[PDB]
RNA sequence: GGGGAGUACGGUCGCAAGAUUAAAACUCAAAUGAAUUGACGGGGGCCCGCACAAGCGGUGGAGCAUGUGGUUUAAUUCGAUGCAACGCGAAGAACCUUACCUACUCUUGACAUCCAGAGAACUUUUCAGAGAUGAAUUGGUGCCUUCGGGAACUCUGAGACAGGUGCUGCAUGGCUGUCGUCAGCUCGUGUUGUGAAAUGUUGGGUUAAGUCCCGCAACGAGCGCAACCCUUAUCCUUGUUUGCCAGCGAGUAAUGUCGGGAACUCCAGGGAGACUGCCGGUGAUAAACCGGAGGAAGGUGGGGAUGACGUCAAGUCAUCAUGGCCCUUACGAGUAGGGCUACACACGUGCUACAAUGGCGCAUACAGAGGGCGGCCAACUUGCGAAAGUGAGCGAAUCCCAAAAAGUGCGUCGUAGUCCGGAUUGGAGUCUGCAACUCGACUCCAUGAAGUCGGAAUCGCUAGUAAUCGUGGAUCAGAAUGCCACGG
């Protein structure tokens, strides 16, 4: 990736942890069947301001080793070529080709 | 076109260079510390004369094996302390020497590699290694250097082979690795093989 | 496989994770005292 | 020397056609002989592949989905282009992603090292703004002690530097497609030839196979073939829970429910088995071939993995890396809203149809494989439903996803634009998310388009195959007619 590509996944991964609670909260009050639909609003409101990079939704996983946004695999963390180069090198555990 | 040998042989005679099972949530994380703390000691032992870094996580902890054929230059203190560092857990570094290190084939193309970097015939190189391997004993060899060749402006790609290489046989001992001198042309790419006898028994 | 398109070029990697109960660097113990 | 040219002019000869004698200017750096290696031939011989034939089901036609082109657009980022690009990179574009566009913003910078100085970091809470940011507002101000010190983080300043999904894949590495899992591709030594080279590697049989056997100026060897690996067929041995339930007793509305069992299914570690080994025939007593016995399995048992030397300056500088080039108050950087989803249309790949071997309602049966913690979500209640309350269990042979569907049983439709088909649109919603207008999926209600088996042409398939039927997975907040996989 470009390194701003990456420094964006950097700031957006800090400030999720920053707000989880706060958003976690807004969000579990825009919703709790018996809220008062006043209180509700406000929660609503209070959910538009935060750090849109807050939201977790705004998180592309990416490639650990390069920043590749696509082709990801989450068990590994890494992008298919990235996962394979290290599956041959024998640095991934367990993980061999595979016939069946 | 060509599987990697040690893709292949991993399980039937070739071991794993990480051992430790974690389950998913970890798995992504010590694949990414195993990274850092390769690129670490790869960096800092480059006139060490590294090959293999194998991370076993015993518990909570990372042992190290920078197999060398130069322990006396591995400081460890250093190391140790700078793997438990980017790890975040209580890090061991053991050495192991590479006793015979012209057969070895991640030295072997470290060698060539240095040597067309400070501006060696490519073909002085690679036979000069087919011939110290050939000799120490090794079953066979190949050797591939890919590039822009003396500097030429269309790159190509020589290479001798000297013994058997069999490489579609899972039971021979193959030992493979890429290198890769930086020049002022580009890149080139050495690629060496090494045979050293099929493996009856399984691993 | 490919770093580019190629799409029905493809490598197929397992990981078998074993299992073994007894009954009284890579294993993982889980003593369970019921 | 090759062209000029056996030509011009002159002479001679001829009825003529023309013959014969025979230049030059100019021009080119060759023209040429023989032989060698390839490639090619609408030359020959001999062989193989779902190559054709034989079949079976498709595409082409419809509506949708998806990709591409074209066109449009402020932008519809960039790449992939016969085979071997076109459901491809992308294993999932509302924002983010994002590379593009418009607008607002910043230039030692979003990101990095160095240096100096200041401030812990951080924490509220607030105004302005689309937001980035900027100015105000409180709490906290710890570590490590040389104690002007360690760190570390924040901020600002300095110039070195940073940055670039900018260009070059025709400078590269790495990776990949392709011939094709085709049976080839070569070397050493010896021999032959002035030599390029040849021989080996050809020839007689044979094989899936340069597979093997005989011949033979070749003798050996290497990379390929095969084997070694995974899986699947059957058996044994070790073990027995979270799986099992034969024989066991006791229950429940039923439950392997539960005592108990270790039998069996199964799970998983270790072994056994298939070798043309055996018999008969055939052939050169060769290789091998045809057939038979035993056997779960027969001649490579089935499937997978494994891709020789190279070919296409094939693909990829946008995964990454990298020579050079270029940009550095901008080709770097931040943000907001658009866009990649546009559409006169063309093509590629799909999905669903056109119906009775069917639809429809009801009843009832048999799977495999896989996934799951900010996850999978039982039960209950509510709702026509999406779901919502709400509440267990489960990091999993335990719990959950979870229902198999084709099938079978009995009705109904009565063969038509229908009890086919499902588009489109109106309306009412649920859910994810800061946010579903552009541009999500899902539900309900209604609406019920095209289509009545598809020209030329063309694609896939030789067996648990094709066809058909559901099922799971990656990517993933949400979004699968694609893709990977699983069984009937």
């Amino acid at each position: 990736a470009k390194n701003s590509m990456k420094a964006r996944e950097a700031k957006r991964a800090k400030l999720v942890a920053k707000f989880a609670e706060k958003r976690s909260a807004l969000k579990a009050i825009i919703s709790d069947v018996n809220a008062s639909e006043e209180d509700r609003w406000n929660a609503v409101l209070k959910l538009q301001s935060l750090p849109r990079d807050s939201s977790a939704s705004r998180q592309r996983n990416r490639c650990n080793q390069t920043g590749r946004p696509h082709g990801y695999l989450r068990k590994f963390g890494l992008s298919r070529i990235k996962v394979r180069e290290a599956c041959m090198k024998g640095e991934i555990p367990g993980l061999r080709k595979a016939s069946w | 076109q060509k599987v990697h040998p040690n893709g292949i042989r991993l399980g039937i005679v070739k071991p794993w260079n990480a051992t430790w099972f974690a389950n998913t949530k970890d798995f992504a994380d010590n694949l990414d510390g195993d990274f850092k703390v390769r690129q670490f000691l790869t960096g800092e032992l480059k006139k060490a004369s590294l090959s293999r870094i194998v991370i076993e996580r015993p518990a909570k902890s990372i042992r190290v094996t920078i197999h060398t054929a130069r322990p006396g230059v591995v400081d460890v203190e250093k190391l140790r302390a700078a793997v438990a560092k980017i790890a975040g857990v209580p890090a061991q570094i053991n050495i192991a020497e590479v006793r015979k290190p012209e057969l070895d084939a991640q030295l072997v193309g470290d060698s060539i590699a240095s040597q067309l970097e400070r501006r060696v015939m490519f073909r002085r190189a690679m036979k000069r290694a087919v011939q110290n391997a050939m000799r120490l004993g090794a079953k066979g060899i190949k050797v591939e250097v890919s590039g822009r060749l003396g500097g030429a402006e269309i790159a190509r790609s020589e290479w001798y082979r000297e013994g058997r290489v069999p490489l579609h046989t899972l039971r021979a001992d193959i030992d493979y690795a890429t290198s890769s001198a930086h020049t002022q042309y580009g890149v080139i790419g050495i690629k060496t093989w090494i045979f050293k006898g099929e493996i009856l028994g399984g691993m | 496989i490919s770093p580019h398109v190629n799409k029905k070029a493809r490598d197929q990697y397992e990981i078998r994770t074993h299992k073994r109960l007894i009954d009284i660097a890579g294993v993982d113990v889980q003593i369970s005292l019921g």
